[PDB]
């Protein structure tokens, strides 16, 4: 029954109270890869039309993300557009912000990464303000995804860091319209699980509640982006199984600059359309003479790898007799990595592949599974 | 699902069950077999109404006494909620048994 | 300035090289290209003090590593390195940095040739070249992450000899290597010896990764080709023009026919390229049943007045 | 609705506002439709998303909100009024618009009307302030107080509807019609004055509650469930993905526009092995100074070709004068537009549009003549 | 003092009304505002119509703001008669029964927010006198109340709520909840065999 | 100047309205 000062000293020096260190991390590694042991080829949305909905509000001025929410989201959206065009080039991208209660379309839907990056850096300067409304943004996305063809998937991403939406009309009618228009919605909120966003992700994505994601820290946000670049697997009842007419233009070479059909500007290079012999600036773009999706082999090449997902490399048991001392794809010596003499041999770093029975190290596994998309062991096998 | 507590076939209208719910059902069946007063708090969250309704319908149908069941609530908001849970439970029992058994259940309130 | 890594993919196939020997007026062309490779590696190690060399061969029954030698060297009877079993193939007055690497690689060459002679009875219908430069990029990233930086570059010693045509299984892994090399900014240099003038996939590989393609036809004087053009280090890549005179169209072959494709159609599910509408209104690749309305719209006739 | 393609094509005023706003598309329409005689529906069939974006930029409106809560003064005190705030006042509060219709065009101007309203007790009641008697108010707006109570009664009448038994609190108080216990005390009851009449804070509670109910019902426009609500979704089975799985077959066809045996394989192998065993003079790679010249010529010619192509590769500067360059650029633009429309009608495969295809062909021939 | 003006920016404000028809209209208005993501705050009586029967499951209740202990009017003579009779016959102390009734009204208010184990929601209690009454609490409520939260001010309570709502917004692991929080038929059969 | 351009545009739209009616 005394004051706080008249009790005792804090004893902070005594507060700190004080080879099997390998297993304490590697069992966590097994637990992390336990969620990824299931893999099968899912048919995914290959020709995509994404609408990136951006919150531009007073909630984006919150001092929880550095330096504000606004700058980090706009630069991560720049990064997202760059990496997504590097992984899904044949897609068509529209960018929209949600500012001052009206959904402001900052760039038309297009296959040009540079124009969208310019729009993002233009919005980077301005100050986020106003009360965000979801229903305006979903109605704008419904409008812009109307000219999207049946083969091209209608997809919308929202980064909604706010907690309340003030809509001019009923948002459930907009949800029903989007479900009726087969528009799949993934929402990336920043603060909490907003119930209308949860219902939107459940209804638009056929009862799936896994499309509403909330970050935990700085790195998990970039995790949300770089698994948001992936093509979403389509449902079995979706029948948009069509053939798409597109041609393969050839790179014209000329020392005389000529008017391109898209911009009416003098470009030395170009790609002559096989259907009508019209040159363009960039690929992959539609031909603005005969409406032909002009491409390269590289653009479909970037999308083959999703259709052939590599099965996860299964790490060999330490007890079984190892196949070789070095790795297969980089021939780094597999570390003996013996804990102690009594601690024996643990965490053998050899990752077997089930289709070829070839061992790989940890760096080889974490290189072959996202940067490469072939197994060199599966290819050295003379089939 | 359909499971057994002692000799009581319980038609739970959900594919899963909470452990607290099943221990609650064990205690309630012990109370009914013994007879007398009992006070039990079942935490909110976990399904309370449907669990009582399931055990009482299993006890009334299975046991040869076929004693009627009295369920006293505080408002007809909760009484209507109980009636809706009972409608779901009877739909499940009709689906599992393949037939609509002889059963009468109504809520009671004022003329207004 | 900044050192690099010279990874080299060698295509050794007895059928390809011996058909080159039969088509050519000489026998033992691979000895010539082997010594040309050796003096190229000496030139690369003369370029800088700290640059490194990897060479990988893709034989019939798999792939094997030629330099650096496998880590099973344990200074034992099975060491097979340095003075242990140092069979005199190259002269001992060589520069020791050159001497060790060249002697090790020629011993590995002879060992691979012995192993391939031991399995001469089985003829592989599968080519291991694509997995070979896949593992080449894998070792490139190993060196890049271990050493902090360092540039890297690939050389491809391929051979057609007018016998092996452009294969269909060599489509997907080659572009996987293209995207991987574009990720680490690794140029891909390809020289093709043989009568087959054009190799389309390798041309796209050189073009899309800022590499140089040079098809060649004579085994003699190939070090002029190599050390003239294949020596563009990544330090001076943007300031040196490329002798890649061949212009590739970046096209593909059709699936059900195989010819080079023009304006045509793809499956909107399996995304293989079809020159014509496939029969049965179903995909030849993923068996996707197609809407009759959309293919009627593609079979629909353009209109002109009478 | 109004967002259909046929509504966008027939909206002439939207196109008028777009060409007043746009400049480059205005010039394209000037030098394509006006001069060359292209139909305007043909021009707008290819620009449907642009027209849709221009319409939807102004068609959307903000959500309803408590506009009078945002109104606050800052002796001299100043309050800033925007037109959007005035419109929100009109929509959210029909009494203010009702006074505006018969007050502003008849007797006194709009700023005088807004200052009278801001000095009036009706603003305090609508904001939710408990009404005081010592304030003078504004008499003109105070004539609308009784009609404001009339609007309150009408809104309370139309807002009332039978709720479900899940949330029937009016049921809850009427479960026993003849329940009669001891009465609730003044803590459980609304506050009263010294006489016994109410203090008036229940009036402001009813006003703000009616405002919230109005905001919710304002969303209801053209712009068995109890079983689902009482169902516990957690005890039900988890959602199972019904995503499609494909199997891809790599049995493609070879690209279409010498067989040698193992004996000579073995002899060639032995030749290579003993040629490795005996000696490799590494100086044999040096050319005979003759093939070196030819191969060097090949390399230099390839370098010359690649350097000539890659020497020249925002648009680049042209030798043409800017008048001739602009004329060529706009002629290229109308060439591209006419080719666009001709290929669209040509590949859309209708015999009913064959006359339009013929007209586009004649326009293309005349544009060839213009070139 | 203009607090409610700032509240009007974020959530629509709903207040319990003695007219139970208007109260039910306010209740359905609140549920509609919670359903569409408009955001809403309900001000109610802890001993009133909304406190009994009405459950705020899932989005209908996310934060339960308990402003003070719902004590009855002690100066009311009927409550003193209650206390005197309980003390005379059943030997129940006056402050004990007073606190018990007040916190049992508080607890019946708290129990309306959770329906299902997937449901989440905080029960914040804003009074200086809740700190001594943890031992009286419902046992499932009491096990959820930590020692660190016995006496908090506003700011670290706000941070704890923010971290909690960031936590429960994450998708849980089914393997973490496969047989310890919910049983299937097989888990129930296995536990029946273990008990036997 | 675009004033004459919009004046001729308004004249063209007035003529189109006269023709359509
Ligand atoms: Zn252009
Ligand atoms: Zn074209
Ligand atoms: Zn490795
Ligand atoms: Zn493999
Ligand atoms: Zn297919």
């Amino acid at each position: 029954g005394g004051y706080a000062w008249e009790d005792e000293i804090k004893r902070s020096w005594d507060l700190v109270k004080v080879m099997a260190s390998l297993v304490a991390s590697i069992v966590e590694a097994r637990k992390k890869r336990t969620a990824k042991k299931n893999i099968t080829p899912y048919q995914r949305g290959i020709i995509r039309s994404l609408i990136l909905t951006l919150d531009c509000s007073e909630a984006m001025l919150e001092k929880d993300l550095r330096p504000n929410r606004h700058a980090m989201i706009i630069q991560y959206a720049i990064d997202f557009v760059h990496e997504f065009f590097d992984q899904n080039p044949i897609s068509q991208m529209g960018i929209i912000i949600m500012r001052n209660g009206l959904a402001q379309l900052v760039s038309q839907v297009s296959g040009n990464p540079q124009d969208h990056i310019d729009a993002l850096k233009s919005i980077r300067k301005q100050e986020p303000k106003g009360n965000p409304s979801l229903q305006n943004a979903l109605e704008m996305a419904r409008g812009l995804l109307l000219p999207v063809p049946a083969h091209c998937t209608r997809e919308v991403l929202i980064v909604f860091g706010s907690l309340s939406t003030t809509d001019p009309g009923d948002i459930h009618q907009t949800i029903d319209s989007l479900v009726s228009e087969k528009i799949r919605v993934k929402v990336l909120g920043l603060s909490a699980q907003v119930a209308i966003c949860k219902e939107l992700c459940k209804a638009t994505n056929y009862g799936d509640e896994s499309f509403y994601k909330i970050l935990l820290d700085e790195t998990h946000l970039k995790e949300l982006f770089n698994e948001a670049v992936t093509p979403l697997p389509v449902n079995k009842i979706n029948k948009g199984f069509t053939l798409v007419k597109m041609g393969f233009p050839t790179r014209i070479f000329e020392d005389t600059p000529t008017f391109c059909s898209c911009h009416s500007k003098l470009v030395y290079g170009g790609y002559f359309c096989p259907n009508c012999h019209s040159k363009v600036c960039s690929l992959p773009t539609v031909c603005p003479c005969c409406d032909l999706m002009l491409i390269l082999s590289t653009h479909l090449a970037r999308s083959y790898h999703h259709l052939m997902p590599l099965k996860t490399f299964a790490e060999v048991p330490t007890t079984e007799k190892f196949r070789s001392e070095d790795c297969f794809s980089c021939q780094s010596r597999f570390p003996i990595l013996k804990n102690h003499k009594n601690g024996k041999l643990l965490t053998s770093s050899r990752y077997r592949c089930e289709d070829c029975k070839q061992e790989f190290c940890v760096d080889c596994d974490v290189f072959i599974h996202e940067i490469l998309h072939n197994c060199p062991g599966c290819e050295s096998k003379p089939v | 699902m359909k499971f057994y507590i002692d000799d009581l076939p319980v038609l739970f209208p959900y594919p899963k069950i909470y452990p607290e719910q099943y221990n609650y059902m064990c205690d309630i069946k012990k109370t009914l077999d013994v007879g007398g007063n009992s006070i039990l708090e079942m935490p909110s969250g976990t399904g309370k109404t449907v669990s009582l309704l399931s055990l009482t319908i299993a006890y009334q149908m299975h046991y040869p006494e076929h004693r009627k069941i009295i369920y006293c609530s505080r408002t007809m908001s909760e009484i209507e909620k109980a009636l809706v849970e009972l409608e779901n439970l009877m739909d499940y029992r009709t689906k599992e048994l393949g037939y609509q058994e002889d059963f009468r259940g109504l809520g009671l309130t004022s003329r207004k | 300035e900044s050192p690099s890594l010279l990874t080299v993919i060698i295509e050794i196939a007895p059928k390809l090289w011996t058909t080159f020997d039969e088509e050519g007026n000489e026998k033992g062309s691979i000895i010539k290209v082997l010594e040309a490779l050796i003096v190229f590696l000496n030139a690369h190690l003369a370029f800088n003090s700290a640059n490194k060399v990897a060479v990988i061969a893709a034989y019939s029954q798999g792939i094997k590593y030629l330099y650096p030698e496998s880590t099973s060297a344990l200074k034992a009877s099975e060491s097979e390195n340095k003075t242990r079993s140092d069979l005199k193939i190259i002269n001992s007055d060589m520069y020791r940095r050159f001497r060790n690497v060249d002697e090790t690689l020629v011993e590995e060459i002879y060992k691979l040739f012995e192993l391939e002679k031991k399995q001469i009875e089985q003829n592989s219908q599968r080519s291991t070249l694509a997995g070979a430069m896949s593992a080449g990029l894998t070792y490139v990233n190993r060196i890049s992450k271990e050493s902090v930086s360092l540039k890297s570059r690939l050389l491809v010693l391929t051979c057609g000899s007018g016998s092996s045509k452009d294969e269909i299984f060599q489509y997907i892994p080659i572009m996987n290597c293209i995207f991987s090399a574009t990720k680490m900014k690794c140029p891909i240099d390809v020289v093709k010896i043989g009568g087959s003038k054009e190799s389309t996939f390798l041309q796209q590989t050189t073009d899309a990764t800022n590499g140089v393609y040079l098809h060649v036809e004579s085994t003699e004087g190939l070090i002029q080709y190599l050390a003239t053009a294949m020596f563009i280090d990544p330090s001076l890549r943007p300031i040196i023009v490329k002798p890649n005179h061949g212009s590739v169209d970046f096209r593909t072959s059709c699936y059900l026919t195989g010819r080079v494709v023009a304006v045509g159609f793809i499956c909107s599910v399996c995304l293989c390229v079809l020159s014509i509408i496939p029969p049965g209104n179903k995909c030849p690749a993923c068996d996707s049943q197609f809407d009759e309305h959309v293919i009627a719209k593609l079979k629909r006739k353009p209109v002109v007045p009478r | 609705d109004s967002l259909s393609k046929e509504k966008l094509l027939t909206n002439l005023k939207l196109q008028q506002s777009l060409l007043k706003g746009n400049k480059v598309l205005m010039k394209v329409f000037q030098e394509t439709v006006i001069n060359a005689g292209l139909p305007p529906s043909e021009f707008w069939s290819t620009r449907i998303p642009l027209l849709r974006a221009f319409a939807l930029s102004t068609s959307q409106k903000v959500g309803p909100y408590n506009v009078l809560s945002t109104i606050k003064p800052v002796n001299k005190v100043n309050v800033n009024l925007s037109r959007e705030k005035i419109l929100n006042i009109f929509e959210n509060y029909p009494i203010v618009k009702k006074a505006y219709t018969d007050n502003v065009p008849k007797n006194f101007k709009e700023p005088e009307f807004w200052a009278r309203f801001f000095s009036s007790k009706l603003f305090r009641k609508l904001r939710g302030e408990k009404i005081m008697q010592n304030d003078r108010g504004d008499v003109i707006i105070d004539r609308y107080l009784t009609l404001d109570q009339e609007f309150d009664r009408k809104d309370d009448d139309m807002l009332l509807h039978p709720v479900k038994k899940i949330i029937d609190l009016d049921g809850n108080i009427q479960d026993d019609p003849v329940v009669r216990g001891n009465r609730p005390d003044f803590t459980m009851q609304p506050g009263v004055d010294i006489n016994g009449n109410s203090d008036g804070t229940v009036d402001i509670l009813k006003g703000m509650n009616r405002l919230s109910e109005k905001m919710i019902m304002a969303l209801k426009n053209e712009y068995n469930d109890e079983r689902n609500e009482l169902k516990i979704d957690d005890l039900n089975e988890s959602y199972k993905t019904n995503y499609a799985i494909i199997h891809l077959k790599r049995n493609a066809h070879e690209k279409t526009t010498l067989k040698v045996s193992n004996q000579q394989m073995l002899q060639q192998l032995s030749l290579v092995m003993d040629n490795l065993i005996n000696k490799l003079d590494l100086n044999q790679v040096v050319p005979n100074n003759e093939v070196s010249n030819k191969i060097n010529k090949r390399v230099i010619t390839a370098i010359k070709i690649n350097a000539k192509q890659a020497k020249h590769n925002l648009e680049v500067k042209s030798t043409l004068p800017i008048d001739l360059l602009e004329s060529c650029r706009m002629l290229h633009t109308t060439c591209c537009e006419f080719l666009k429309h001709f290929y669209i009608h040509f590949q859309s495969g209708e015999q009913k549009q064959a006359s339009t295809v013929k007209k586009l062909y004649n326009h293309l021939k005349d544009c060839i003549e213009k070139l | 003092m203009g607090i409610l003006d700032e509240v009007w920016k974020h959530k629509l404000i709903l207040v319990e009304t003695p007219d139970a028809q208007e109260t039910s209209l306010a209740l359905e208005t609140y549920r509609k505002a919670c359903s569409n993501g408009r955001g809403a705050i309900l001000l109610s009586v802890a001993r009133g119509k909304v406190s009994e029967g009405i459950d705020f499951d899932h989005q209908y209740g996310r934060t339960v703001l308990m402003i003070g202990i719902p004590f009855q009017y002690t100066e009311s003579r009927i409550l003193k008669a209650r206390l005197e009779f309980m003390r005379e016959n059943y030997r129940i102390r006056e402050n004990d029964f007073l606190s018990f009734d007040a916190m049992r009204h508080a607890a019946q208010c708290l129990g309306r927010v959770l329906r299902g184990k997937d449901d989440y929601g905080v029960m914040v209690l804003a009074d200086r006198r809740f700190s001594r009454k943890r031992s009286q609490l419902p046992k499932w409520i009491a096990q959820g109340l930590s020692d660190a939260d016995l006496n908090l001010s506003t700011d670290m309570a706000i941070s704890n709520t923010k971290q909690f709502l960031r936590t429960m917004a994450q998708p849980t692991d089914p393997k973490d909840q496969e047989g310890v929080s919910v049983w299937s038929y097989e888990d129930l059969i296995k536990h029946q065999n273990s008990r036997k | 100047e675009e004033r004459e351009n919009e004046k001729t545009l308004n004249d063209y739209y007035a003529a189109l309205a006269k023709k359509q009616a």
